[PDB]
């Protein structure tokens, strides 16, 4: 139970708005309907040690708010540096961010998202991204589209919070209260 | 009073800004962008950096004054400057500067635009750049603490300097002070400057190379702090012009394979990681005193964090194997249009290298102990296999895992390139490693099996119950139950282990095979699909030998099974169809009793997704987009069935329009389709021609639009269907040549083609020489050298045996376009074991005539001077 701060930043385009769409949705949406107004969405996942408020500060890529850059970055807690693996740009244009975020948030967590992998015309090979082994980041080939580790980011975001490597989201349904479930089965007849 | 009712206005934008939500979103946008037009308040509404913080709150001050304010920069940068120019608005701010301290905070969030508005106004380089002097030496302690105050800026030099001789001999007289700023005990004032004080290019490499000082008032400048000892292990092992590194280096090499073991793992990372970073030569030299100086302590990082071992357990606990794999965990997987290609004996590197998926994201140390050591054996070999043993020798059972682990790791670790050194022990070490595999040790047994796979090649080239059929029966045994990352583990290696044994596997097969059958019932989504590919290499693997009434009766009803729950959309079909289009070829014709839903299911495929392209291209908003994939697998297992049926297939053929859909698959405005459609239309040539004779004035002209070699890989295949085309219609070819020949006679002599396409085009040539000899001989002495060149390494067959007829067969129309360049054609020669009597005479003549134009003495000495090997086969073909 707790409320974060966890910029969106990445290029135009590349998925942030249906990125985030998706755990809030339950399937995908083509079109690309440009963000303007930074939209600010709150997520909620359900962990091992309890619940977690992740409010998703969808940034803009276009100059519909290429106005308003910093601004949301103050008093950052944690950041999702996105592009497109099918965009030879973007994994380009994208220091610019790690810059023009670090300026602001100083040490915040943040990962950086290869977007886009479920597309056979991959532009930056995975070979060619060494950004984040040298300005020390986290890496995720993911796929908005299709759903491939399209938790992973939030995961790795919410362990380096909580400071817990232990902690892990809760998708398993429930069963029997954890404190009436019976004898192993076998301490049964023992 | 005037604009003092609306600057408590911002204090009213900031509570929204700050605390944005939907609403204020797409409504506070309006007035944060309505604020733009009467500037004649925020060139005062920004003051409020000790104004608005100085004011009510903190957090909500700093996000204008810190916040919006950098949004003019975007009207500066997006001006030219000729808004705003004025130098009072300008020192106003510029004024902010003697004002570092404002909990800092807000002591930067003002600073980066001290590199922007400068960025675009870069001239006037000394009004403002004045500060740098008039606060340079001035950190040294002058403020609030001392440099609590006067360091809060200090920083901001190397963010404002670095992120942003015209003026190349004045700064020279001012970066070489911050070596000064080094001393100091402060973190920021150490650090902030230093690893700043070493961002270095050529635009002023000066004071630079000069430094052997800052080498060891470095070289012993540890930890200031911590944060910095780090940057600073960053820049040494950062550097490309070693001249001044090659005086103090024996002892940096030593002041270093310790400061990679500083306890703080962020730090060793930027340390050994930037360390062994061995590029040319030279920097194996020292290497050599560094054989024991080196691989004890990388040996010991080969393991595995308490938390990299958290993060890892997870799923590690053998009890998974029943717990089904997320959706969110299958990696998007393709098809890749098949290319025909030729064999070269015994002898990957260029195709799996183009699938580094996951290491790209896991930068631990240990992803780098090995990470580095990919070295010692791409610099130099077997030089560090003395000594190493006894480390490897206890590892192998010293302590608990996470030290075995690291033993049965660094061995595999080595393999590729300590080999051959390695391989005395090896006849002592595998038959352990066989016994690791069978432990409780989860995540041992993982790398027990990508370790003995390492180096099977050796277990397989050796007796068999020795031990290759040992390994195959453990290997199996953690095909099945454990964890699935034992099941992949385990497959990837066996499934090497095929490809390598090929063909000496067939003994045990019923065996493997119910082993891999029985997986299909245990097996979860994700480890499933290694399965289907498992499958279809042990079948490219054993060969027809597959082809019998035990196996493919147990083989296929697991298949079928699932052959019949996918739908046609669903991506698994691609390992399946991948699978089959192997299992087809090896059956030859056992395969029968099976073909003709297969057959079927493609033909439908491809008839489908034909059309949902079109429709999805004048009607985009009700049709989706075909995913042209299914057409390639589709048209690719069509294009194995006719290859292993072969001629079994005529009926099928007939009683479809696979030959209708071919002008379609043609002419598909996408490669890969069309490099899939003449793989097929070679195969389909192979066995009924009959079906496809009628359309060869059509085709043929296709083809020959597509010898492009804009796209090889469709080149490729257009050239081998050419080739196989031109021998199932003799002399009647005669009139296709001119339309093909030209681009052929091109492309063997094209610069930069791969192997493979100069293999076809060959030959291809060779065959239509076959063919109308009169027609292509007179072209001999144009490709006769690439052509050798290129065939002397194909290994004999149908393909090698039918190109050589043809070369003899011009040669004797055209002897002459051949004897200058009549050693090449030796060589292709003597390439051949063993030929076809028929063949073996064509050679024998041309050989004499060479020896006829050289001399009985110059043919023997020529003859003499050859390698044992070729000497005597080509003794064999001469008859003296
Ligand atoms: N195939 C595929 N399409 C994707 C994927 N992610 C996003 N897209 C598509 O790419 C387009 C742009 O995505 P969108 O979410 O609008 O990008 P954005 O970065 O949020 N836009 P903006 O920078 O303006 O804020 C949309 O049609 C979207 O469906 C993906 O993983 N796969
Ligand atoms: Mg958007």
């Amino acid at each position: 139970q707790v409320q974060f701060k966890l910029v969106l930043v990445g290029d135009g385009g590349t998925g942030k708005t249906t990125f985030v769409k998706r755990h809030l949705t339950g399937e995908f949406e083509k079109k690309y309907v440009a963000t303007l107004g930074v939209e600010v969405h709150p997520l909620v996942f359900h962990t091992n040690r309890g619940p977690i408020k992740f409010n998703v500060w969808d940034t803009a890529g276009q100059e519909k708010f290429g106005g308003l850059r910093d601004g949301y970055y103050i008093q950052a807690q944690c950041a999702i540096i996105m592009f497109d693996v099918t965009s030879r740009v973007t994994y380009k244009n994208v220091p610019n961010w790690h810059r023009d975020l670090v300026r602001v948030c100083e040490n915040i967590p943040i990962v950086l998202c290869g977007n886009k992998v479920d597309i056979k015309d991959r532009k930056v090979k995975a070979k060619s991204i060494v950004f984040h082994r040298k300005k020390n980041l986290q890496y995720y080939d993911i796929s908005a589209k299709s759903n491939y580790n399209f938790e992973k980011p939030f995961l790795w975001l919410a362990r380096k919070l909580i400071g817990d490597p232990n902690l892990e989201f809760v998708a398993m349904p429930a069963l029997a209260p954890p404190e009436v479930v019976m004898d192993p089965a076998l301490a049964a007849q023992y | 009073y005037e604009w003092k009712p609306d600057e408590q206005g911002l204090q009213q934008i900031l509570q929204l800004l700050k605390e944005s939500q939907s609403p204020d979103t797409t409504i506070q946008r309006t007035v944060q962008q309505k604020l733009e037009q009467l500037n004649q308040y925020p060139d005062f509404n920004n003051y409020l950096i000790f104004v608005l913080t100085k004011l009510k709150s903190e957090d909500e001050p700093t996000r204008s004054l810190s916040g919006l304010i950098l949004k003019n920069n975007v009207k500066a940068h997006f001006q030219n400057f000729p808004n705003g120019v004025t130098d009072f608005i300008k020192s106003e701010c510029l004024n902010n500067i003697g004002d570092s301290s404002p909990l800092i905070r807000a002591t930067v969030g003002i600073l980066i635009t001290t590199i922007a508005s400068k960025g675009e106004l870069q001239n006037w380089p000394d009004l403002l750049p004045k500060l740098c002097s008039l606060l340079d030496s001035e950190d040294y302690n002058t403020c609030e603490g001392a440099f609590g105050a006067l360091q809060k800026i200090c920083e901001d030099s190397a963010e404002i300097l670095d992120s942003d001789r015209p003026l190349n001999i004045m700064i020279p007289k001012f970066l070489q002070f911050f070596k000064h700023s080094s001393p100091k005990i402060r973190s920021h004032a150490v650090a902030c400057v230093n690893q700043f004080i070493i961002s270095r290019t050529q635009a002023l490499m000066l004071h630079i190379d000069s430094f052997t000082e800052n080498l060891f008032a470095l070289a012993g400048d540890e930890e200031p702090e911590v944060r910095k000892n780090v940057c600073r292990a960053l820049v040494m092992l950062l550097e490309v012009r070693m001249d001044r590194l090659l005086p103090h280096m024996h002892n940096i090499v030593e002041y270093m394979l310790q400061r990679t073991q500083d306890q703080d793992e962020n730090v060793a990372l930027e340390a050994c990681e930037f360390w062994l970073t061995l590029a040319e030569q030279p920097i194996c030299k020292d290497v050599l005193v560094r054989h024991l100086p080196k691989l004890i302590p990388v040996l010991v990082n080969g393991m595995k964090y308490s938390d990299i071992d958290i993060i890892l357990l997870k799923g590690d606990v053998e009890e998974d194997e029943t717990i089904p794999d997320s959706e969110q965990d299958i990696r998007p997987r393709f098809h890749r249009s098949r290319t025909v290609a030729q064999q070269h004996d015994e002898d990957d590197d260029d195709d799996d290298e183009i699938d580094d998926d996951d290491t790209i994201s896991d930068w631990n140390l240990r992803k780098c102990s090995a990470a580095a050591l990919d070295v010692l054996a791409n610099v130099y070999r077997d030089e560090l296999l003395p000594h190493i043993l006894p480390l490897l020798k206890e590892l192998l059972f010293h302590h608990e895992w996470v030290v075995k682990e690291s033993g049965i790791l660094v061995l595999g670790a080595i393999a590729e390139g300590c080999m051959q050194g390695m391989i005395p022990y090896l006849p002592e070490l595998i038959p352990h490693l066989i016994q690791c595999l069978s432990d409780k040790k989860a995540l041992v047994r993982s790398i027990t099996c990508w370790t003995l796979s390492r180096y099977a090649h050796w277990v397989v080239s050796q007796p068999p119950d020795t031990y290759l059929k040992p390994l195959m029966t453990e290997l199996l045994k953690r095909i099945l139950d454990s964890n699935k990352r034992v099941q992949e583990a385990a497959c990837s290696a066996f499934a090497t282990l095929e490809e390598e044994a090929c063909t000496e596997l067939v003994p045990y097969l019923a065996y493997i095979l119910d082993t891999l059958v029985f997986a299909f019932s245990k097996y979860q989504h994700k480890n499933l699909l290694i399965l289907y590919d498992a499958i279809g290499t042990l079948a490219d693997s054993v060969g027809h030998h597959l082809n019998k009434p035990e196996y493919i009766q147990m083989l296929m009803p697991p298949l079928i099974q699932k052959w019949n729950m996918l739908k046609d959309e669903d991506k698994d079909l691609f390992p399946l169809l991948e699978c089959l289009s192997s299992v087809a070829t090896a059956l030859q014709s056992g395969f029968l009793p099976y073909c003709e839903p297969v057959y079927q299911r493609c033909v439908n495929l491809v008839q489908k997704t034909l059309a949902q392209a079109m429709l999805n291209n004048a009607q985009p908003d009700q049709y989706e987009a075909p995913d042209k994939d299914f057409m390639i697998v589709a048209l690719d297992l069509l294009s194995g069935l006719a290859e292993g049926l072969g001629g079994n297939i005529e009926q099928l053929v007939a009683r479809s329009n696979i030959l209708t859909l071919m002008y379609q698959c043609m002419q598909d405005k996408m490669p890969e389709v069309r490099q899939s459609s003449f793989a097929l239309l070679g195969d389909l040539t192979k066995a009924c021609f009959q079906h496809v004779k009628p359309c060869i004035a059509d085709f043929m002209p296709i083809l020959g639009t597509n010898l492009n070699p804009e796209f090889i890989s469709v080149c490729n295949n257009a050239t081998w269907a050419i080739g196989e085309i031109s021998i199932q219609m003799g002399i009647e070819m005669q009139p296709y040549i001119p339309m093909v020949l030209h681009q052929l006679v091109e492309i063997i002599n094209r610069p930069n083609t791969p192997k493979t396409l100069l293999e076809n085009t060959a030959i291809t040539i060779g065959r239509l020489g076959y063919v109308c000899p009169q027609e292509v001989a007179p072209m001999l002495q144009q490709f006769i050298r690439p052509w050798c060149t290129s065939l002397r390494n194909i290994r004999d067959n149908e393909e090698k045996d039918s190109a050589f007829r043809g070369i003899c067969t011009m040669i004797s129309v055209n002897p002459s376009g051949v004897i200058q360049d009549f050693i090449f054609f030796c060589d292709a020669v003597a390439s051949w074991i063993n030929p076809k009597d028929d063949l073996r005479d064509m050679f024998c003549k041309i050989l004499h005539g060479f020896k006829n134009q050289v001399g009985d003495e110059n043919w023997r000495r020529f003859s003499d001077q050859f390698p044992l090997p070729l000497k005597e086969r080509l003794a064999a073909f001469y008859g003296v």
